[PDB]
């Protein structure tokens, strides 16, 4: 079960 | 940036015996960056209908994959891996021995 | 034992024509059980487990979508870096991040991680605390403070303590009869006479999993690694692995070398030796 659905960019 | 050069085996899936089907497997691994060419051989000639894995990579982040497909063995024929990578001036080519 | 969920994701930038190739596997221990490619025609997650086929398609399309938010992410990403390294347009470039978490024998947490590469080199890591960050240069440091404003650490320490180690178990559960067994190597040693006087003895480690295992040889009951050598472990496709380890000992001296296996399936360690 992948994380998120957010995962700031860089 | 770096880059590192692949490390290959090449081996069967089953211990080889001489007309039983089973796997030829070539494992790619420690190389960056990713994009590499790989073929298996036999007698010289390009097998067609290879396989491979899904990439991933190592700790180091290195990345590995396994290239394989099936095969019969015999006691004349020849297996090799070839691979080709942005650090090879010249394909590898990485004969079968069925000891290894 | 332990276990653990992990994901890895890589994204290569292909300045020529199009978006990058971006290819997402999940793995449960040493089992893979999911994947995503760019350039394959579903546009889905995809199962490559069996375990995991009974998932519904709530699940699937949820996987789906933020699979495809975490290559979006990473197209940013490379295009950023691009920049923060001063670089041409011209090449390809790779971004790389594995995320997961363990838990220990009793399936609770033990830790969680994610960390991020720039073409090969560590770029930004979670600390084990999960709570700060470990920048390994200056546009990765500038990347932390960003993150560290917007805090983070803590919604991804509530994924890696919670939700991701809810889920693991959840598949240890659902994939038992496989991911609960562990396959013992299966062994034997082969001899090779090089000439009248030296031979290599192997020691073979076959269709095992997990893929951690140890192979030692002794002489005369002590360690010896001269004259040795040792093959990294190796899939064997379907889904065990392969290892060996070989010594060069002098003809008829062979019983004075045993081969000591070390793995989770073997109750004790077995011991080799050539009286064959």
């Amino acid at each position: 079960y992948l994380g998120g659905p957010d995962f700031p960019t860089i | 940036m770096i880059q590192r050069t692949p490390k290959i085996q090449v081996y069967s899936r089953h211990p080889a015996e001489n007309g039983k089907s089973n796997f030829l497997n070539c494992y790619v691994s420690g190389f960056h960056p990713s994009d590499i060419e790989v073929d298996l051989l036999k007698n010289g000639e390009r097998i067609e209908k290879v396989e491979h894995s899904d990439l991933s990579f190592s700790k180091d982040w290195s990345f590995y994959l396994l290239y394989y497909t099936e095969f019969t063995p015999t006691e004349k024929d020849e297996y090799a891996c070839r691979v080709n990578h942005v650090t090879l001036s010249q394909p590898k080519i990485v004969k079968w021995d069925r000891d290894m | 034992g332990s276990h653990s969920m992990r994901y890895f994701f890589t994204s290569v930038s292909r300045p020529g024509r199009g978006e990058p190739r971006f290819i997402a596997v999940g793995y449960v221990d040493d089992t893979q059980f999911v994947r995503f490619d760019s350039d394959a025609a579903s546009q889905r997650m995809e199962p490559r487990a069996p375990w995991i086929e009974q998932e519904g398609p709530e699940y699937w399309d949820g996987e789906t979508r933020k699979v495809k938010a975490h290559s979006q992410t990473h197209r940013v990403d490379l295009g950023t870096l691009r920049g923060y390294y001063n670089q041409s347009e011209a090449g390809s470039h790779t971004v790389q991040r594995m995320y997961g978490c363990d838990v220990g024998s009793d399936w609770r947490f033990l830790r969680g991680y994610h960390q991020y590469a720039y073409d090969g080199k560590d770029y930004i890591a979670l600390k084990e605390d999960l709570r700060s960050w470990t920048a390994a240069d200056m546009a990765a440091q500038t990347t932390k403070h960003k993150w560290e404003a917007a805090h983070v650490a803590e919604q991804l320490r509530a994924y890696l303590e919670g939700t991701c180690v809810e889920w693991l178990r959840r598949y240890l559960e659902n994939g038992k009869e496989t991911l609960q067994r562990t396959d013992a190597p299966k062994t034997h040693m082969t001899h090779h006479a090089v000439s009248d006087h030296e031979a290599t003895l192997r020691c073979w480690a076959l269709s095992f999993y997990p893929a951690e295992i140890t192979l030692t040889w002794q002489r005369d009951g002590e360690d010896q690694t001269q004259d040795t050598e040792l093959v990294e472990t190796r899939p064997a496709g379907d889904g065990t692995f392969q290892k060996w380890a070989a010594v060069v000992v002098p003809s008829g001296q062979e019983q004075r070398y045993t081969c000591h296996v070390q793995h989770e399936g073997l109750p004790k360690p077995l011991t080799l030796r050539w009286e064959p």
